[PDB]
Order: C-alpha cells, then structure tokens, then sequence
C-alpha cells in the first residue's frame, strides 16, 4: 500500500505502477509448480 | 515557651506555623523563610479574600496550567513575580494581437516601476514613515493568508520593495563623511548588507517559480524500457552501511534483465567482494586510485554497459518505485541527461540529535532539496548533488566522464552538461535516505569541502562569462557559489555593535528612530515573505544558526580558493573555540555598554540601546551555535525510524498475537502490544510484516519488555529475507515522503521562543564544563541571573 | 473543628463603610469613629448559631439604617412626624419638583462605580480588614 | 528639482504611497505570475 | 454564585473607549470622565444569565451612542430636528460641500489604524484594564 499512501500524499493519478517483483515471483512459481502452470493456461 | 504561643496563637495556626516550619527545617529552607511565607499567607487573606471559590478552582488547576510556581519553595520577591505575572495575564487576552498585448504590457510595467520608484525614494517624517510601515506590513499579513502563487509573487515583490528602499536609504543618508574612523568600518557594514540584499534578490529569483515537476508515466510495454546500471562508490565505510543499500537495490521494481548493480570498491577489501559475489552483484577494485569517487566511476563507466548511470552513495537506500519514478522523462525529453532525487536523511543531523528537536524542526538541507533545486528546475540549473540521480551515459561519455578537477564533481559534471546544451530535471518525491553526519566537526568538514569546490568552479569555469549557457542558469549557479561566501558579512554582522560600543564610530549616521524605522521593514518583509515559501522546509530565524556555525570555518577556505558512538556527553572545545571568542567580545562589549548609558553622553541613549538590542541577538545566536556544540549520548549502534505499522507477532507454542511496530533499525524493532500478551526478555519471536497484501516472517529476539513496549533484536537472516527486511522496513515509497509532509509549518514567534530557549540551554551547557578555567565563574553567574529572570517574567 | 467560619468578615456591609468613608472623604458626612469602630466590632463579633448570626443582621439592618441617617445632615425623623401634616398641606407637585431637583446624580454614579470596584475587588482586597484599619487610623486621628 | 517637486509633492501622504505602492506590487505580480505560466508551460513540453 | 464568572470584559467597547480616547487627545471632545465611568461600570456589571448579558450590550448600543454624542461639540438635537426641513429644502451642491469638508482623511485613517491595533492587542493583550485604569486616571485627575 506503499504507492497507495504515495498517490493518496502526492497527486499522481496517472503513473500505474508496474510491480516487476511480484511477476517476476509468480513466474517462477509458475515454472516450480505444474499444477499452478496447468490451471492458469 | 509553649504555653505562651498556646496562649497567643489559636491552636490551629499555631499547629499550622509548626508543622510548616518542621517542613521547611526537613527540606533545608530557612526560618526566616518561612516566617515571611507565613506572613504573607496572613497579610493576603486579610487584605485579598482568597475565599473566593473562583480564586479557588483557578489554585485547583494553576499546579498543571502553571507549574513554574512552587508552594513548597519560597524565594525572595515573590509577591514582586506575583504581581508581575498578575499583571501580564490581565494584560494577555486568554489571447490578443502581439503588438497590442506588448504595448499593454510596457505601459503597466513602466507605470508600476514608476511607482514602485516613487514609493522606494520618498523621504518622510518619521510619523508618516511609521504609517507607511504599518499599511504595507499589513498588506504583506494579509497577503500571507491566501495560498497560491501569486501571493508568493506579490509578497516578492513587496519585500523587494521595501528592501530597496532600505538600501537607497542607506546609501543616502546613512554614511557620515566625517571621520576616518567612522567612514571605513560603516562603509564595510554597508557592503556587507549589500552583499546579502543581493543574495536576497537572487534567491527570491531562484525559487520565484518552482515547477513542480511531475513523473511521467512509462510505456506500457517492458521491452521499451532502457537498462540502468546502478553505481555504489565505497572507500572506507564498513559493509553493515553499504549492505542495506545493496539490498534495496536487488529489490527495486525494474526488470532484471535491465538492471545491474555494481559496487565500487576503493579500498581493496575482500569482505566487500565476498559480499558481492554471495548476493549476486558486479564489483570493481581499480588498482590505481586517482581521482577519488570521479575516478572510480570513470573506471565503473569504462566496463559498464548500460543506457543509464544512477549513482548511489554507501548510506542511501532506494525505494523500489525509483527507477519507474524517474525514467519516464529519459524516453520523453531526448535533450534530457541528467535527473535529481532529494536527499533525505533518517539518521538525526548534529543540529537535531545536540538540540532534542529531530522530528519537530525540518532538516538543514530539505530546504535546498525541497525548494531550491525545484526552483532551478525551471531555469533548467539543477546540478547534479553526488547521489540519488540518473545520468545518460552517451552525453556523459562526450564530456569525458565525471569531472576530476574541483572536489564538488558533481556540481562540475552538471555544469560542463548543460554548457554543451543539454538539460536537467528534478523530481520533488524522495525516493531514498541516507545516514546524516555524526558529529558537528563532519557537518563542518562536508560544508567546507563543498564550498572549496564551489569557489574553485567559480574561479575556473566562471559561469557567468564562459559559453553558451543561459543567463538564468548563470544566475542560479553564481548564487550557489554566493551562498558560501556568506562567511564574512555574517563575522561582520555579529562584530558590527562591537565597533562602536569599544570605539567611539557612527557606523550609521542616523537618530535610532529612523534606523527602527527603516531596518525593521527591511527584515519583517524578509521574514515574512521567507515563511510563506520556504514554509514546511525550514522554520524562521534558524538560518543563522547554520550560517554562523559554518561562518568561521568557511571564509578562510572559500577565501583562499578566491585566491587560488558517543559514549558520554562531551564539549567540542576546539569547534566551538570562535563562539566562544565571539561570545567573550560581545559581552565585553556589553559590559562597557552599561557602562555607556550612564557615564556617556545623555544624548547618546536610544543608540547605545539599539547596540545593546544587536549584541543581545548576537549572543543569542551564538548561544545556540555554541548548544550545538555539544554531543548527547550515542550508543545505538544503527539509527531507528519512527514508522507505525500492524503486525503480528509468532511464539514457539504456535500463540499468535498482534502488536504495532514503532520503530525499526538496520538490526531491530520496537513494538507495542496493549496488554503485554505473551512474551519475555530472551524468547524467540517470529514477527509477522505485510508489505501490501503480502506477509513475510522474519526470526527475532526479544531484547527489553518494559509493560506494552516491546524490543526485538533480528536473528542472522539471509540474503532473501535481509532484502524482504529491507522492502518492508527501509525501502519503503511511503515513509520519506510522509516524513517530510509531517514537518509542523512556520511559526515566526514560537522559533524565536525555541530559540531563545536553546541559547538559554547552550549557556546552562557551558555552566558545567570550561576550557579556561576563568570563564566558569563568569558563565555560572551568566546562567544564574538568566534563570532569576525567567522565573520573574 | 471549623471554629474559623465564626469571624467571617464584613461581606456585604463592606459596600456601607466604603460609602460612608467616600462621603466623609467628599465632606458631605458628620463622623463619628468611635460610633463607627463600635458597629464595626460588634458586626465582627461573632454569635453561636448562624440562625443567630442572621438575627443579628436582621437587627442591624435598622441600626445600619438609623446610624447612615443621623450620621448625614438631615433633619431628625421626630421634625418631620411633627411637620407631616404641614407637608401634606403644601402642594403636592412642588414636593415632587423639590425632591427630584434634590438628588444629586453624580453621587450616586460615583456610588455605583464604587459597588462595582467592590464587587470586583472582592477578588483582590478582603475590605473588611481594610476596613477596620482605616477605622482604627480615624479613631486614633480623634483620640490625639 | 523636478525630484524636489515630486517628493513635496507626496511629503505627508503616507496613505497615498501605501495605495500606490499595493497598486505596483498587484501589477508586477499579475505580469510575473503570466510570464511564468508561460515559461512553465514551455519548460514541461 | 460561588465564581461570579460574569466579569468577561469590555469586549468590543475597548475600540469604544479607544476612540473616545483619541477624539478627547486630539482636542475636539467635551469629555465626561463620569459618565464614561459610570458606562464602563454598567458594561462590566457581572450578569448570571448570557440572555441578560446579550439585553445588557444591546440596551447599551444607544446609550453609548448618545453619550458619544453628548461628549462631541457637535450641535444637540434641537437644531438638528429644527433644521432637517431646511437641509432637504437646500440644494445638492451645498449637501454635497458640507459632507466633504465635514469629513476629514486623516481622521478615518487614524481611526482604522486604532482599530487594527485595537485588534492586534485584543489578540495578544487585553484592553480592559487598561480603559478602565486611564478612566480612573482621567476621574481623579478632574476631580482633584
Ligand atoms: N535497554 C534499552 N532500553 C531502551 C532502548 N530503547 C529505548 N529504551 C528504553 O525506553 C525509554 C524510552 O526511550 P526512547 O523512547 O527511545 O526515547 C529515548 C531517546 O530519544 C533518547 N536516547 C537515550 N539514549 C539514546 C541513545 O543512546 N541514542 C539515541 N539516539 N537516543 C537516545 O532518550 C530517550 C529516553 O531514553 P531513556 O531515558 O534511556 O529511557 C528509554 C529506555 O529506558 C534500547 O535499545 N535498550
Ligand atoms: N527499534 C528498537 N530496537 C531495539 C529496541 N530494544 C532493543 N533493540 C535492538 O536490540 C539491540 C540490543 O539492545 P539492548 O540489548 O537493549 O542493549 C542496548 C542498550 O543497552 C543500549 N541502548 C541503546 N539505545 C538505548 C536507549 O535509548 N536507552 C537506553 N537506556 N539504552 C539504550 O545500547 C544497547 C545496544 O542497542 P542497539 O545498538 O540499538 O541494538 C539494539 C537494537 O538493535 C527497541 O526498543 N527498539
């Protein structure tokens, strides 16, 4: 909620965060766990 | 002899008079003492009813309201203070065609710089003077009062105004062509205010306008994205400083295909390249070291291979929004090479740790890194300040890397890139924070070293004849130079009473009237004007403070590069060697003033109270430099950061308990439970953190259980969780900002209270420890009859 | 034991004194200190029961009443029992037009002003003790 | 003289100048407040 | 009551007596030390009820207006009830010069500064006990 407070504080309406962390954990869990890959393609 | 006071006393006030004076024998009073309480008490409630019951529950609350008046100790006069203050309660209340918008233009401003002319050279009568004073000072108060802009503008102008009509005065009829004596020292007083009128008007043209500059949002596709290489220049600093920094940066929200980091190693250490090679991060020890932090990057630039070059120093952590914060202007501006990022401090400065206000008063720099480099944003001069900025490397590899010549490299880069045409931006958000300087003598030392920088690129390059650039780029890079030669119209300032009060010397040629008249405008305006803009960044009459600290040790150096853990309380003597100089000839000075008002000449009374009034300023300036100049108790091995956030705390027996983290350090925290759950002084606790929706587990001791307030030491962690620790603690895009938004506004009044005060304190400081035995004696009775008086106000 | 709250002071007869000690201080007064220190002592002097004490101001309401009569110029009550029925034959609207041009209304504003000093400085200055002083410098003024 | 006249001419008229002086300082600052719009404007592009 | 918690001040009547002030320094006032003290007095009359206290300052509007008047030079009603026919009979012209050479600048201007000080203080210092220790002053002086 970090850039929730930071957009709450300092204008910034527009600037949509890209959170590269978290799709870069969910694409190794994808590839570490089949089940997980077969149920989301 | 019993008998006889039974006999003559009614038994109460009798027992009454006894019991009070065994009280009063117990605590050491006198006597005498009480004899004349007890006869006050007496002669009162006979001569004021103190039956009241309104009397009554005002006495009921007066211990909490009024808590500087004892009962149990009596002093000599106190009827006087009660009075006194009796009395200052009752005193105190409780569009267009282009050739016709020019003209239009020309002719409103030729008409209003004819009036402002007017206005500036209209010589009065003192009554009218005194009109005008109040009738514009009221238009600047209510002015002050309208948020905006423009009221920013309009007080400017009427502060530019005034402080023209003070100047024109002075050079008028102020300077007395009488005597060789007082012709010199009055002309030098008159430079000196010159000099700081100019730098006035330059900085009220440095942030006339800040831009408040906004990121601009990234493309939606990552593969647009540029790479970044991120630099860590170390020499000296132990690991446990560098390592938090690292740590963010592993966990900043770019792609990792496009990010690398590098550690820049100056001191050959092993344990740093042992680091680097166990978290997966580059590393370069130059075998030559020549050009210091310039040089190690140049080297880092000659194997890195990257579209951007972010510098980071060791003690400043990234938030993971910097980069996403940042590039968006890099793929908006091609011409752009060079972006900067407040510099933000968690670490209390010598000035807030020394003086006990930390999160009350604003940091020294959040002014610069709040207003002033927003202001030379719109001039296009916002010069590179060493870390937490961005720098393409095709402009920087034309101009043959970071500059090597001045100590200020930065500032020298950012310079020769906006002289070959390219330009600058600054971003308000901080976005990282760094450790501040842990004692006065480093404040004094990196000011020194950026004013000798400052000065030689001012020798060097000249920015104000050189090639093509700007003029106001020109303007706002000599005012940042201006701004360190400051050293000697503030020496002149605090030495200025002192000439005349010694030496018989008119350094103004004016009666004292006309002088209140005419000074008072010129800084009531200042002030005013200053608060408003520099609002939330840094609170009135503190400036200086600053300026006299660094005064004496910055003019010799600027000047002749012109030319070419604290484990007890402590006084740092050698630092504070010139306040107390400065204090010991301005008391002299006061001392032959008393002398004055009496043995001089009677017409010479309103003068010798105007110099006394400025010696009374200077000594209180000089009293809080001096209060600066004493260590308080340091034994925190890192620095906590007051931040609220939910938790949950996890014990062995699988009990769960929530608690309220209040602050973090790089190895603990402090939580609040309401009840004290369950939990002793050497368990082991998980402690639960959410960054988000996400929830970490981190091992934990627990150090201290005093009620509700828990302390919790951190386990050995590991890479993953040490950065998990630091996205959750430190690099957060939350606390910085927050931080700096909770600064309390300006309140002109109440820091000159604090001010006064912190002098009073500095005193009471120097009332304890002597370098020269002597001054002891003279400033206990300093403090003795300063405490008499604020216990008479 | 709260034998104290016997001697209680002279509240609300305070307002008396003072006007007495303004008009002696105006002229317009024939004192008596003796007199006045008497009425003052037994005010002071205290009674067993307050039913008592309220008894005794019921009393001393004519007394203070009688005393602030005689101590001024005016004619003795028995003149004008005497004279009533003289004063009944005169006119009528005369009598008003006397006695409404008679009243002066600069005493009685300074007499208000002096209430509302008293009212307030009840605050600040206990008058009774104040009071009993100024009465004892006049007797003893009248005694040497 | 024409200085001389001028300043006879306002010598006890504190009112008036604080008028004439508000005047000024409204002006200049609605010019300056236009001028920088228009550099801002020119600075964000 | 026990408190008396009713001595709230002068208030808005400090400007009042400031002015009054200022008017009797600039010479142009037949000031009346006792009636002025005598309003003062009825203003700072302690009162239990704020309703009382609300009639108070509103019965005291006119009464302090026409005191004001009365303490002026300027000419009584009587003239004023005789000439109105008169005025409304005249010309403009002659309303018109009249109104700008009754009016003076520097009066209004000094008057506004009073009130901004008079602001400034009532803010910071209280004004009561200042207006009420000069009217003590101005009454003992004219007495004596
Ligand atoms: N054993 C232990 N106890 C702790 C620790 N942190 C806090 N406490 C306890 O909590 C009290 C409140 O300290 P605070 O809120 O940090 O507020 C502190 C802090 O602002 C300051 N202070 C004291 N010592 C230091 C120090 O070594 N460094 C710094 N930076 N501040 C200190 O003085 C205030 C009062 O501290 P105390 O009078 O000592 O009283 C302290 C102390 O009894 C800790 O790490 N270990
Ligand atoms: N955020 C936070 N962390 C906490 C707290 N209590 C303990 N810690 C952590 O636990 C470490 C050990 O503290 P300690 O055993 O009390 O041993 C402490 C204590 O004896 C002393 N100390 C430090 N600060 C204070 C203070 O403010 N007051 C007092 N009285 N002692 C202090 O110095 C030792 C070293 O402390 P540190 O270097 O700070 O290292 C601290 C810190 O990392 C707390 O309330 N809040």
């Amino acid at each position: 909620n970090d850039i929730v407070a930071l957009k709450q504080a300092f204008s910034l309406p527009d600037i949509d965060y890209a959170d590269i962390s978290q799709r870069e954990q969910l694409a190794a869990a994808l590839k570490r766990w089949p089940l997980l890959a077969e149920f989301a393609q | 002899m019993s008998i006889l006071t039974r006999w003559l006393l009614i038994p109460p006030v009798n027992a009454r008079l006894i019991g009070r004076y065994r009280d009063y024998r117990r605590h050491g009073a006198s006597a005498f003492s009480a004899t004349l309480g007890c006869f006050w008490m007496i002669l009162a409630w006979i001569f004021i009813p103190l039956e009241h019951p309104r009397w009554q529950r005002i006495r009921a609350e007066h211990k909490n309201l009024y808590p500087h008046i004892n009962a149990s100790r009596p002093r000599p006069l106190d009827p006087v203070r009660y009075l006194i203050q009796t009395c200052w309660l009752l005193i105190g209340a409780s569009h267009l065609s282009a050739g016709a918008r020019r003209l239009i233009l020309g002719i409103i401003v030729t008409f209003s710089l004819i009036l402002a002319l007017i206005c500036v050279t209209q010589p009065f009568n003192p009554l009218a003077q005194f009109i005008f004073l109040m009738l514009l000072w009221g238009v600047a108060l209510i002015v002050r009062r309208m948020p905006g802009r423009f009221s920013a503008l309009m007080l400017i102008v009427l502060s530019l105004t005034v402080s023209c009509r003070y100047i024109w005065w002075r050079y008028t009829s102020t300077l007395n062509w009488d005597d060789p004596v007082s012709l010199v020292c009055g002309l030098i007083l008159l430079f000196a205010e010159t000099y700081a009128w100019i730098v006035l008007v330059l900085g009220y043209f440095q942030v006339v306008w800040p831009l408040n500059r906004q990121p601009v949002p990234l493309p939606k596709d990552m593969s647009l994205w540029p790479s970044v290489d991120i630099f860590v220049p170390t020499y000296n600093e132990d690991l446990n400083v560098v390592k938090n920094t690292i740590y963010a940066s592993l966990g900043i929200d770019w792609p990792k295909d496009k990010l690398n980091i590098w550690i820049l190693d100056d001191g050959g250490r092993e344990e740093f390249r042992q680091f680097a090679q166990n978290v997966g991060v580059k590393y370069i020890a130059r075998t030559t070291h020549e050009h210091a932090k310039a040089g190690n990057i140049n080297n880092a630039l000659k194997y890195a291979k990257g579209e951007f070059v972010s510098i980071f120093d060791c003690d400043h952590v990234p938030t993971r929004s910097f980069l996403q914060m940042t590039m968006g202007w890099f793929l908006k501006e091609k011409q752009l090479a060079m972006m900067q990022t407040p510099h933000h401090f968690f670490s209390p400065d010598p000035f807030e740790r020394n003086l006990g206000r930390f999160r009350k008063t604003p940091n020294e720099g959040t002014l610069f890194y709040g207003l002033v480099q927003d202001g030379n944003d719109m001039w296009d001069a916002t010069f590179f300040c060493g870390s937490c900025a961005v720098i393409r490397r095709k402009p920087l590899d034309e101009i043959g890397g970071i500059a090597v010549e001045t100590v200020t490299e930065d500032a020298h880069t950012s310079l020769r890139l906006h002289r070959r045409g390219y330009t600058s931006a600054y971003m308000r958000i901080p976005q990282a924070a760094g450790l501040a300087t842990e004692s006065l003598s480093a404040h004094i030392g990196q000011r020194i070293r950026w004013a000798r920088g400052m000065v030689q690129i001012f020798r060097l390059d000249n920015p104000l004849t050189g090639k093509g650039l700007k003029f106001a780029q020109r303007l706002c890079y000599v005012n940042a130079m201006f701004h360190f030669l400051s050293g000697i119209p503030r020496l002149i300032f605090l030495t200025a009473p002192l000439a005349f009060l010694l030496l018989h010397a008119y350094i103004i040629y004016a009666p004292a009237l006309m002088i209140a008249l005419f000074v008072l405008p010129h800084m009531i305006h200042a002030s005013l004007t200053n608060s408003k803009i520099q609002g939330k960044y840094r609170h009135s009459f503190w400036s200086e403070i600053y300026e006299t600290v660094l005064a004496w040790y910055i003019a010799p150096p600027t000047l002749v590069a012109l030319i070419n853990l604290v484990e007890e309380e402590y006084v740092d003597w050698v630092i504070s060697r010139p306040y107390i100089f400065l204090v010991l000839l301005n008391l002299v000075g006061v001392a032959v003033g008393i002398w004055r008002y009496f043995y001089g000449p009677p017409t010479e009374m309103l003068t010798v109270v105007v110099s006394m009034v400025w010696v009374f300023y200077n000594l209180i300036v000089l009293g809080g430099a001096v209060a600066v100049s004493v260590e308080s108790k340091q034994v925190r091995r890192s620095h906590r950061v007051e931040m609220t956030m939910p938790a949950a705390i996890a014990r062995e027996d699988g009990h769960l308990f929530s608690c309220t983290v209040q602050d973090f350090s790089d190895g603990g925290l402090g939580i609040k439970i309401n009840g004290q759950a369950q939990i002793l002084e050497g368990q082991k606790v998980n402690l639960l953190l959410k960054r988000g929706q996400q929830e970490y587990v981190f091992p934990t001791q627990v150090a201290r259980v005093m009620g509700n307030e828990v302390g919790l030491k951190l386990m050995p962690l590991t890479t993953q969780q040490h950065i998990d620790f630091v996205q959750c603690t430190f690099a957060r895009a939350d606390t910085w900002a927050l931080w700096q938004d909770s600064y309390p506004e300006d309140k002109p009044l109440e820091s000159l209270l604090d001010i006064l005060k912190l002098g009073f304190r500095g005193y009471r400081h120097l009332a304890e420890f002597a370098p020269s035995s002597v001054k002891g004696i003279f400033r206990v009775l300093t403090s003795l009859v300063s405490w008499v008086v604020s216990f008479i106000p | 034991s709260s034998l104290w709250q016997y001697w209680r002071g002279l509240s609300g007869w305070n307002f008396y004194f003072l006007v007495k000690f303004g008009l002696l201080w105006a002229g317009y007064l024939n004192f008596h200190p003796l007199l006045n220190l008497v009425f003052a002592a037994f005010l002071l002097m205290p009674l067993p029961r307050y039913s008592l004490h309220r008894l005794r101001h019921w009393i001393a309401l004519p007394i203070g009443f009688a005393l602030f009569w005689h101590d001024t110029w005016l004619p003795g009550p028995e003149s004008i029992m005497s004279q009533g029925s003289q004063v009944a034959g005169f006119s009528t609207d005369y009598l008003i037009d006397l006695v409404t041009r008679f009243i002066n209304w600069q005493m009685i504003g300074a007499i208000f002003v002096l209430l509302v000093a008293w009212l307030f400085l009840s605050q600040w200055i206990r008058i009774t003790v104040f009071v009993v002083a100024i009465l004892l410098w006049l007797n003893v003024l009248t005694l040497a | 003289p024409w200085f001389e006249r001028l300043w006879y001419a306002l010598a006890n008229h504190p009112i008036l100048l604080a008028v004439l002086a508000a005047i000024s300082v409204i002006l200049l600052a609605w010019v300056l407040w236009r001028l920088l719009r228009i550099i801002s404007r020119r600075r964000l592009n």
